[PDB]
């Protein structure tokens, strides 16, 4: 509550010094500056709008001295006239400008000028003299018949289009490629107006045989934000065919899911699967090339924050899409695993892929015991013929979800006499890069907190305080996730579980983070099909409730 | 230099003026050690959007497929000098494309030198040479018994510049060349190659003997996939890994849902139980608890009775019809597949509802009638 005139005021004289440049877009550079500055230009009428609105006409002469020839260069370029609902706000800019008993002559004349060019938007013959004569003659209004012309003028480009495809390198009449430029960016404005999808989705599968591309960004740019705020819904074959000429699109749109994971739903894994699946990523993932461009963002994201376990549950819900993805659309001719995973052993991906809704619950401890030994052959005996080093082995670990956290649910179960190689697996998961010095130590560790934590469990209900103790640094992560695994687990928790979480909500990212795991262990169990109801309700309450402490 | 006074004698010493008003150039014009014929007469004025310029017919063979380029650069050319540069570089282009028929070798070096050598290897080792000299290939023998062969496109240079070895056996061979390293050198390191890979051979022989493998046929040494048949109308594909070959392959199943589903649960079950010490065959009999059929039909296996276009069966509702007039392919296709095919080709005419045009896998007349 301060300006209010004066932003506005300098953007009138910026937009009325640019309407002037592109006069009606008959031209080609003309169109290109529209279709970009068009969008600010909606926004700019919004508050525009609001200000004409909350006052009256003929009265105030505020931004009154060219406003008129701003809403006619305005109406007459009709790149304008189309984008989502610039003609709704010019037609308001319009009607708050009208005058309901106009005083002096001036205010008539203007109010008739608004009816014309409202009339000249809505309902002139700006089009071919003899089907207009002819329909005149049939005696149909432009209303009842636009529908259909439209429809067919389509049908028919879309047509042009197939057989330009068709005819690749043959002597017959090529479709002009300045003619497609031409297209594309008659797409851009109205590819939420229903009647040009056929168009829009022919022109991303009939490349055609140019060296060149011929579509200009802003076209690509216009429908991959139209893909991701779902006013488009096309056939998933027009959208490979997008990723697979665009980088900056696939870019535009994997960075739209991290958005997704960061801001608005942070682990409601539900609604960040639910995006996955609606998205066409998964299906466009089964294209090598586009599955590689992916998993390098999620590399450099793994990297920005170490570990963070909110990348490492989308990653594994991504990669059980692909994966569902992979098996759906792969009967005939599919690459193979070394083509998407080739920074590792095809052996080890090959185990990993087995899921465990198709094992015993029972037989999980050897497949970890199986892992266990495949890895440390991998990162022990790191010699020529191999993976890289350790960090790339971790990284395909991780696009393996199940697999990485079952350990620690899995090390209660087997907590007298813990299996050593179970141990190697979770010091791996929370710590790589090391020296054998450093696992070991975390190694035990982990089997004194084991004799701790079971002499507990074998004890009736006890303290927060005893916990606290042992949790009392480098293994801190390892040892927290660990903890709340037995809260969750035993049967002496769902009483002592609060009384643990105060204490260990230090700050607001041990919350998340816990959050985080807690979000990731139900959608597991509910995927698994496995449950004590219990630890279930208890989990759902314990997030529910801490979500608003936050 | 900047002007072409110094920069065209620089750029073009054998382009004498005949004239005082520099009109007529003529004499040689050089490229790639070769100097050329070439007569180039001006208007009275400098200007080449009228311009004369004839050549030997020695040059207009090699401006073969280039007339309208020349034709059109020298209307778009501003000035002689770049036009020169751009016909030159245009020459360069030419020769070195029709490599074939431009070599003459330094025989004092090359043809005594290669005869040296061959007699250092032995005369049962070559088995192929190139009456050009470009090409040869060469033999080698396992401890096992068993013939690889290697390949050398050979340069003017052969004992200078490496010679370009093409390989079967699927990592990438590495030869250490250097001037002083020779046909026993690089034959050497080879054989290395074939001694270090003896396991993956032994793997892949064991497969192809007491096994029917089905899709690769006639297997080359490079080829590291292998579609095995078992039982009728399911079968496993089975991607390995010759660093690592006894150890685990990424692997999977073609067939009936109901078939397969059984044998993926039953391989996730006992897919533990795989060890690098056996034998692929004997990990993979007793982690899937089944013997395998050894050829239960040699001679109708399977032909691929698929589109050979899009590799379906089943392009909704449509079944491979259209098929080769020819005993040699007999490919079938989809109407759908060879009409978006054929109409792009050249070679295509459509009469009513006919297309003619050639198979896409042997280039013999097909006909489609829509
Ligand atoms: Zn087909
Ligand atoms: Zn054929």
């Amino acid at each position: 509550m301060a300006q209010d005139s004066v932003d506005l005021s300098c953007d009138y004289q910026f937009w009325m010094q640019k309407l002037s440049v592109w006069d009606q877009a008959s031209t080609l550079e003309t169109q290109q500056d529209t279709c970009l500055h068009v969008a600010q230009f909606q926004e700019f009428l919004r508050k525009m709008y609001e200000a004409l609105k909350e006052m009256d006409s003929n009265t105030v002469i505020e931004r009154f001295p060219t406003i008129g020839q701003l809403l006619a260069k305005a109406c007459w370029n009709p790149f304008i006239l189309a984008y989502d609902e610039s003609q709704k706000i010019l037609i308001w800019c319009l009607c708050c400008l009208i005058n309901k008993e106009p005083q002096n002559s001036g205010q008539s004349k203007l109010n008739s000028w608004i009816q014309g060019v409202l009339s000249h938007i809505l309902s002139a013959l700006r089009f071919d003299k003899e089907v207009a004569l002819f329909t005149q003659g049939l005696g149909y209004a432009p209303i009842d018949y636009y529908p259909g012309l439209l429809k067919n003028m389509v049908l028919s480009l879309a047509s042009e289009l197939r057989e330009n495809h068709l005819n690749g390198f043959n002597t017959q009449r090529r479709m002009a490629p300045e003619r497609v430029a031409s297209l594309s960016r008659v797409c851009v404005p109205l590819i939420t107006l229903t009647d040009v999808d056929p168009l829009v989705e022919a022109l991303l599968i009939c490349h055609g045989r140019e060296p060149q591309e011929i579509l200009q960004p802003e076209f690509f740019e216009a429908v991959n934000e139209a893909i991701l705020l779902k006013k488009i819904s096309l056939p998933m074959s027009a959208v490979v065919c997008l990723w697979l000429r665009h980088l900056p699109s696939l870019e535009k749109a994997m960075l739209h899911l991290f958005e997704k994971l960061i801001s608005s739903e942070r682990n409601c894994l539900r609604r960040i699967e639910c995006f996955i699946k609606d998205s066409s990523l998964p299906q466009a993932a089964c294209h090598p090339a586009i599955f590689r461009v992916v998993d390098e963002m999620f590399r450099c994201a793994l990297l920005e924050t170490d570990g963070a376990l909110e990348i490492i549950a989308t990653i594994q819900v991504f990669t059980q899409c692909f994966v569902e993805a992979l098996e759906k659309a792969s009967k005939q001719l599919r690459f193979a695993l070394k083509t998407y995973f080739p920074y590792t052993s095809p052996s080890l991906a090959m185990v990993l892929l087995q899921d465990p809704q198709d094992i015993p619950r029972g037989h999980w401890l050897q497949t970890l015991k199986h892992i266990s030994e495949l890895l440390r052959e991998a990162v022990e005996d790191q010699t020529h013929g191999s993976c890289g080093g350790p960090f790339e082995s971790w990284f395909l670990f991780i696009h393996f979800g199940g697999w990485a956290e079952m350990v620690a649910e899995q090390l209660l179960m087997s907590a007298a006499e813990p299996p050593t190689a179970l141990l190697w697996l979770l010091a791996f998961y929370y710590g790589p890069r090391d020296g054998r010095q450093q696992r070991a130590q975390t190694m035990v560790q982990v089997k004194a907190v084991l004799g701790h934590l079971l002499a507990m469990s074998r004890s009736s209900s006890l303290s927060a305080q005893d916990l606290q103790t042992v949790a009392g640094a480098p293994a801190q992560q390892l040892i927290r996730h660990l903890l709340l695994n037995f809260l969750l687990w035993a049967p002496g928790g769902h009483t002592i579980a609060w009384d643990v979480i105060t204490l260990m909500a230090h700050t607001a990212e041990i919350t998340h983070e816990i959050i985080g795991f807690l979000d990731q262990t139900l959608y597991r169990w509910n995927r698994l099909g496995i449950e004590s109801p219990r630890s279930e309700k208890l989990a759902r309450e314990l997030l529910k409730e801490l979500r608003t402490q936050v | 230099m900047a002007v072409t006074e110094a920069s065209l004698l620089r750029q073009c010493p054998l382009l004498l003026p005949q004239n005082r008003s520099k009109t007529v150039y003529e004499g040689f014009i050089s490229a790639q050690g070769r100097d050329f014929h070439l007569r180039i007469v001006l208007p009275e004025d400098l200007q080449l959007k009228n311009a004369r310029l004839l050549c030997s017919w020695q040059l207009r063979t090699i401006l073969s497929g280039y007339h309208r380029i020349v034709q059109q650069r020298m209307q778009h050319s501003p000035d002689l000098m770049s036009f020169m540069m751009e016909l030159k570089m245009l020459l360069e282009v030419a020769l070195k494309n029709r490599q074939e028929l431009y070599a003459l070798p330094p025989p004092p070096q090359f043809y005594s030198s290669l005869i040296e050598e061959i007699g250092t290897l032995g005369w049962d080792k070559l088995v192929y040479a190139d009456t050009c000299f470009s090409t040869i290939k060469l033999k080698a023998e396992d401890a096992s018994g068993r013939e690889h062969l290697i390949t050398l496109k050979l340069k003017a240079k052969y004992p200078a510049e490496s010679p370009d070895y093409f390989v079967d056996f699927p990592v990438p061979f590495c030869a250490s060349w250097t001037p002083q390293s020779s046909l026993i050198s690089i034959y050497s390191q080879f054989l290395a190659a074939i001694e270090s890979l003896k396991a993956f051979w032994d793997v892949m022989d064991e497969i192809d003997e007491k096994t029917w493998v089905l899709e690769p046929e006639k297997p080359p040494r490079s080829a590291t996939a292998r579609r095995i048949a078992l039982g009728n109308n399911v079968s496993i594909n089975i991607e390995v890994d010759p660093r690592h070959p006894t150890m685990l392959p990424e692997c999977f199943f073609l067939g009936a849902d109901h078939v397969v589903k059984p044998l993926g649960i039953k391989l996730s079950r006992n897919i533990h139980l795989w060890d690098p010490e056996n034998s692929v065959l004997q990990n993979l009999k007793d982690v899937l608890e089944i013997d395998f059929p050894a050829r239960a039909i040699l001679e109708k296996s399977d032909f691929t009775m698929d589109c050979g276009i899009c590799y379906a069966y089943q392009l909704d509702g449509t079944i491979p019809d259209q098929v080769c007039d020819n005993s040699q392919c007999g490919q079938p296709f989809h109407q759908i597949c060879l009409y978006e095919w054929l109409r792009g080709l050249l070679t295509s005419r459509q009469s009513f509802n006919i297309i003619f045009g050639e198979c896409p896998y042997c280039s013999k007349p097909i006909t489609l009638k829509m």
